[PDB]
């Protein structure tokens, strides 16, 4: 059953697909969406954005954008993702809780928009792509993964480059 | 000081059941002794005759090896009536209600003129008894079938305190008249007169015996078995005397029971032949002398505890085998003579006896470290144990209670076959020293493992597994062919504990030789013969030695009992402990040359990265920061010896390989006063070292890798020095700016993020600050506990092949490891590795959580955790227990000197890993004592998990990494570029621990951290394993912090995103995860 498609209050389910596995005989995640707007900076006119995948940088987000615009031809002006902390490194910033200055809602996503046109035209955008992936799960545009993981994660093990630290001491110091 | 009266009371209110146990019994008893009352007389036989009189009857006769003859014994037989009373256990109300069932006393004693002045000849006095007691019993079997109690009772013949020369019969009852609930069996024991003979006849030296040995075990059962009535009435009399006595006697011997002496006989293979009535004999002596000057030690004025105090130091400090004994009289003073008997003895003039030669020197030399223990135990006035000194049964498991055990399989064939099977005497003089053959073999075999050994064990017990002390009525004796012999066992536990500080010396030396060489230098060469060499040293000292080749799985303890049994005692025996072999090779064997012919206390590895450090540590004074270095100082658990794969040169994926390592400066006014400036100033200092390192001393290779351990400080960036020698270590800057500022970091943080910024320090203060106190007394304490760096080594192997270990620290275990070390009590302190292990286990299976803490105080034995400071660690245990009852979040109280906080090292271990610690610990447990220690046992006991656990990720490396990991079935040098050990490294811990770090509120993951100590013999095989809230038992609807990941399906309810959230692990790790499986 998929045909349930609008929530108790504005929130909208979008699902796509998942890979293949070689150990797994249709895996599919769903995106929770609202959206809100104040007289504040950012946090106006913005989509709260519910159970996002791992470390959804800017570009495939900026692909999934792009794929809409050479689809629909919507009105976006976004290219800067704002309040994902993914796994849970930016709770509190102790920095400027121990600092003179620096100062001035788990799992959850912020995407702004600039445009009321561009907010209702991807909010009923989305909807209609609700709507449709709700009676008919088959061919949506997907998630084209040119692996982001592998590349911009994996530092763990990797060294720190030694010409790149050294300016960001000299810079910070200065 | 004040509990403990409080604990005499309670624990007789626990064993007192007095009447409606014990009234019915009395009836019985009634009933019995009226019966024998009723039974009468009969008169002058032959046993020419007799033997036909018990020729085809139902009733047998037993005896004495050899079965008598009519021709030396031309003997006769009479039949008088005895007046019972009643004696000992009973008869002084110390009644006990065992599951197993204690016994009670009777008396059959004997007149004088049935019988001659000449029961010192040949055993026929016991024969009249054996033969007085058959037709007593025929009698009383006619009686059954005349009086009715056929279908419930049942008369056993039986060894008389597991003494094959004094048969008994038992009475036990098996499935108003009928019974079964309290201790079972009734027996009928004899007793003969008092004055009997001259007065110079019953010092056991003496012999009459046929072909001048002495015959102690005869003149001694004979004179038990004579005087079973005069204890008594001494004993009534200091009942009399005293009022102390009834509650001295009950908790000295439950004492004794919880320790396993039983008062059955040590010659035959038993722990045990001291017991209630001989400790209590010894008490009333102790009470009325135990001075040379006549001091009466033991005052009668007051209560129990301190009489047990006086009588256990007593014979804890005054020693009875070796060299002399007090002795006493009663019909009463006791004094000391020093002449040694080689036997624990202490001796009479009313009675003329030795009491303990029930009793082996190898038993009283274990008995009084026991008592030297439990002195030790309770003379320290800060503690409480007495779970520890009365309740705890020591000796229920066998492994626990020694350190070595092995097989002794004596397939010997026959009596007749033991002329040249067994290779030791068989003659008229052995035979008739020790009586049987089975205590005569067994106390041969401790004294060619006493001479084997010497200082290279502490203690030796031996026993005869599978001894029966009963036996039918249809057959005169046990005669049942068990395990290869005619012989009242089928194979023997022998047993060590051993003095841990002389395990493993390839050379255990005779004398120097002389020229006229010494008596006990031909002893030794005797002893070892092929094995024996004349000897010189690196200082020129001549000896008689024999050498050993150590090897990691078998130790030379093993060898050398192998030699002493397959040379001296027989040729055709069997030796072996496959349970010993099968951990230590449980144990990874590390890639170093010549490292499967190295012992297990061998910490050379340690020594040799601790000589790397040393180099790297002198070439690190010598340079010149603008802020010098105070002090540089290793923390790692290479450093504290406790890394599993014990680190071999080159070896990239050991996650052991980078060693912490702290330095810190001078106390300089200038460090920046915020955290983010602070770290990369300090890495700035770090930076300077790394360019003079790589300017100067070129050969070391060096990197930077970002430490993301201690939380929301995304600065902390340790270099890692690659030295030439082989190894790594991850250097770190602590200053005094840190802990202040982490301080105003938990004043001004908001007022509901104080748990989270105290969650951030305690994670600093086990990292940087504690973790150098630990080291240094782990460190410190590792050379007085030899065997604590491998039972922590395969107790990480065993946490790790569960899996625990990502969440359980490596600390909080080595803490856990290292309680039954610096407080081994009851038990002793392990000396062997399957000891230690199994003591951890059985602690924590044993000890619960939330009404007691665990302190420990990490000193090595004969600084302390003083009184005041042990009721400080008390009542912030009362605090953290009365904040929170059932251990929500702190589940682990362990602390120390070094921690007296005990929050430290058991922060963030979630409810389910700690339960299922302490849950897997009580099946360990459980299934030792369902099974006992095999193969299979230990095979199962390290087998990963298949419990309740939800799913199955199942993981291969591209490489294998045992090669590069230093565990063999060769990597030497580091490349061109310091990145490649990216890719020669597991991500799998760490990527775990992102996806545990992610999913913290909806489901906690697991894995095995080590790939290969457990995955296979290629290392290449990894599980993870998740386990869902138990929170998310349903289907809730969709609030904004409940932190999950949802499938909602109808408008309400929303569920598990499972399939999409195990795809996306495997997205994460595609190349390394190639299965799944739920549950």
């Amino acid at each position: 059953i998929e045909d349930i498609s609008a929530m108790k209050n504005g929130f909208i389910v979008v699902p796509f697909k998942l890979p293949d596995h070689k150990a797994l005989p249709a895996s599919l995640h769903f995106m929770f969406a609202k959206r809100h707007q104040s007289s504040n900076s950012n946090e106006s006119d913005c989509l709260f954005l519910v159970n996002l995948p791992l470390l959804s940088n800017i570009e495939h987000m900026k692909k999934f954008v792009g794929q809409l615009c050479g689809k629909y031809d919507t009105v976006s002006h976004v290219e800067e993702l704002l309040y994902n902390d993914e796994f849970g490194l930016h709770e509190v910033d102790l920095s400027a809780l121990t600092s003179d200055l620096m100062s001035s809602p788990r799992n959850t996503a912020l995407l702004k928009f600039v445009d009321a046109a561009s907010i209702n035209n991807c909010w009923n955008a989305l909807k209609k792509y609700s709507n449709l992936h709700a009676k008919h799960p088959n061919e949506l545009f997907e998630w084209t993964y040119t692996t982001p993981s592998f590349t911009t994660f994996v530092n763990f093990y990797k060294p720190l480059d030694i010409d790149y630290l050294k300016e960001d001491i000299h810079t910070h110091m200065a | 000081s004040n509990i403990f009266k409080l604990q005499i009371d309670e624990l007789l209110e626990q064993v007192k059941l007095k009447q409606k146990h014990v009234l019915k019994v009395e009836k019985f008893l009634h009933k019995l002794y009226d019966i024998l009352q009723e039974i009468p007389d009969w008169e002058e036989k032959s046993l020419a005759e007799v033997d036909s009189f018990f020729k085809n009857k139902i009733v047998s006769v037993p005896f004495v090896d050899p079965k008598p003859i009519p021709q030396n014994t031309n003997y006769k037989f009479n039949y008088k009536k005895p007046d019972i009373s009643l004696i000992g256990s009973f008869a002084l109300k110390a009644g006990i209600y065992q599951p197993n069932g204690s016994s009670i006393d009777t008396l059959l004693t004997m007149p004088k003129e049935l019988f001659e002045k000449k029961d010192f000849l040949n055993f026929r006095c016991l024969h009249k008894r054996s033969v007085y007691l058959a037709y007593l019993t025929h009698h009383l079997l006619i009686l059954l079938k005349k009086d009715k109690l056929d279908s419930f009772l049942q008369l056993e013949y039986s060894y008389f305190d597991n003494d094959p020369l004094l048969p008994i019969l038992r009475i036990s009852c098996s499935k108003d008249y009928n019974f079964y609930k309290t201790r079972f069996s009734i027996n009928l024991l004899i007793g003969f007169p008092y004055k009997v003979f001259e007065p110079k006849k019953l010092l056991p030296n003496r012999n009459c015996i046929r072909i001048l040995p002495a015959t102690p075990l005869y003149n001694f059962s004979v004179l038990s078995s004579s005087t079973h009535e005069n204890y008594l009435k001494y004993l009534y009399k200091t009942k009399k005397q005293t009022e102390s006595f009834v509650e001295a006697t009950v908790l000295g011997r439950l004492w004794l029971q919880q320790r396993g002496f039983s008062s059955n006989m040590s010659h035959s293979g038993s722990l045990g032949g001291f017991g209630t009535f001989e400790f209590t004999i010894l008490m009333a002596a102790l009470l009325n002398g135990g001075g040379i000057n006549s001091n009466k030690i033991l005052l009668h004025g007051f209560s129990s505890y301190q009489l047990f105090k006086g009588v256990i130091k007593y014979l804890a400090t005054m020693d009875l085998c070796h060299d002399g004994h007090l002795q006493f009289h009663s019909n009463p003073a006791s004094k000391y003579i020093d002449e040694g008997f080689q036997t624990p003895t202490l001796f009479d003039k009313s009675t003329k006896v030795n009491i303990l030669t029930k009793m082996t020197v190898s038993s009283y030399q274990i008995l009084k470290e026991y008592a030297g223990e439990t002195l030790r135990m309770l003379n320290n006035v800060v503690q409480d144990q007495f779970s520890n000194i009365f309740l705890t049964n020591i000796s229920r498991f066998d492994n626990l209670k020694y350190d070595l055990c092995y097989d002794v399989q004596l397939p010997l064939g026959k009596y007749n076959n033991l002329e040249t099977s067994l290779a030791a005497t068989f003659g008229s003089m052995e035979r008739v020293k020790f009586i049987t053959l089975e205590n005569f073999l067994a106390h041969k075999i401790t004294n060619v493992a006493r001479y084997a050994l010497g200082d290279r064990i502490k203690y030796i017990q031996i026993e005869m597994v599978g001894q029966k002390s009963d036996f039918p009525i249809t057959k005169r004796k046990v005669y049942s062919n068990t395990g290869g012999n005619h012989f009242n066992f089928d194979f023997v536990r022998v047993k060590l504990i051993v003095n841990p500080s002389e395990c493993d010396k390839l050379v255990t030396k005779g004398p120097a030789h002389s020229e006229t060489m010494s008596t006990e230098a031909a002893v030794f060469k005797n002893f070892w013969g092929i094995k024996s060499s004349l000897r010189r040293f690196k200082d020129g000292s001549i000896t008689h030695c024999c050498v050993w080749s150590t090897s990691s799985s078998e130790p030379i303890i093993s060898s050398i009992v192998n030699f002493a049994l397959q040379k001296h005692v027989s040729k055709k025996a069997q030796i072996s402990n496959e349970t010993i072999k099968k951990f230590h090779n449980f144990l990874p064997l590390p890639n170093l040359p010549s490292s499967a012919k190295t012992s297990v206390l061998n910490l050379s590895s340690f020594f040799n990265l601790k000589k790397s450090f040393d180099d790297l540590y002198k070439i690190i004074f010598q340079m010149k920061l603008p802020l010098s270095v105070k002090s540089i100082l290793p923390v790692g658990s290479a450093f504290r010896y406790t890394s599993l794969c014990q680190p071999v040169p080159f070896a990239y994926s050991d996650p052991d390989f980078f060693q912490d390592v702290i330095l810190e400066f001078e106390t300089s006014p200038k460090w920046p006063d915020e955290i983010t400036s602070l770290e990369k100033a300090k890495t700035a200092f770090l930076l300077k070292i790394q360019e003079e390192l790589s300017a100067n001393s070129s050969t070391y290779r060096s990197f930077f890798s970002r430490d993301e351990s201690i939380p929301y400080n995304l600065e902390i960036v340790t270099l890692n020095i690659l030295t030439p020698e082989g190894y790594g270590f991850k250097f770190r800057v602590l200053t005094e700016r840190d802990e202040i500022l982490y301080l105003r970091a938990i004043a001004n943080a908001r007022n509901e993020l104080k748990p989270e910024l105290e969650a951030t320090f305690l994670k600093f203060t086990a990292k940087y600050l504690a973790s150098v106190r630990h080291t240094r007394t782990l460190e410190n304490i590792s050379h007085s506990y030899q065997f604590y760096s491998p039972v922590v080594r395969l107790f990480k192997r065993w946490l790790d092949t569960h899996l625990l270990l990502g969440h359980i620290t490596d600390e909080l275990a080595e803490l856990i490891a290292i309680k039954p070390f610096v407080d081994p009590a009851p038990y002793f302190i392990p000396g062997s590795l399957e000891n230690g292990f199994l003591k951890v286990l059985k602690f924590i299976s044993q000890w619960n959580w939330k009404d007691d803490p665990l302190i420990l105080d990490l000193v090595k034995p004969e600084e302390r955790l003083t009184l005041a400071q042990y009721k400080g660690i008390q009542m912030n245990f009362t605090n953290l227990r009365n904040s929170d009852p059932n251990g929500t979040h702190l589940q682990f109280f362990v602390a120390s000197k070094n921690d007296p906080s005990g929050i430290l090292y058991s922060s963030g271990i979630p409810l389910p890993i700690a339960t299922r610690l302490t849950a897997l610990a009580k099946v360990a447990v459980n299934l030792l004592q369902t099974h006992g220690l095999n193969q299979q046992t230990i095979n199962l006991l390290f087998t990963p998990g298949l419990k309740d656990y939800d799913f199955v990720v199942d993981l291969r490396t591209p490489i294998g990494l045992k090669s590069s990991c230093g565990i063999l079935s060769a990597p030497s040098n580091f490349p061109e570029n310091l990145n490649d050990l990216s890719e020669k490294m597991d991500p799998t811990y760490q990527l775990v621990k992102y996806l545990n770090l992610k999913y913290k509120n909806s489901l906690i993951l697991s894995s095995r951290k080590y790939i290969g100590v457990n995955g296979g013999e290629k290392g290449d095989k990894n599980v993870i394993t998740g386990l869902i809230k138990p929170l998310f038992k349903g289907a809730h609807k969709f609030r904004v912090n409940l932190d999950c990941n949802v499938k909602p399906v109808d408008d309400e309810n929303v569920i598990l995103n499972k399939e999409a959230i195990f795809h996306e692990i495997a997205a994460f790790g595609n190349d390394m995860v190639i299965n799944f499986e739920t549950d």
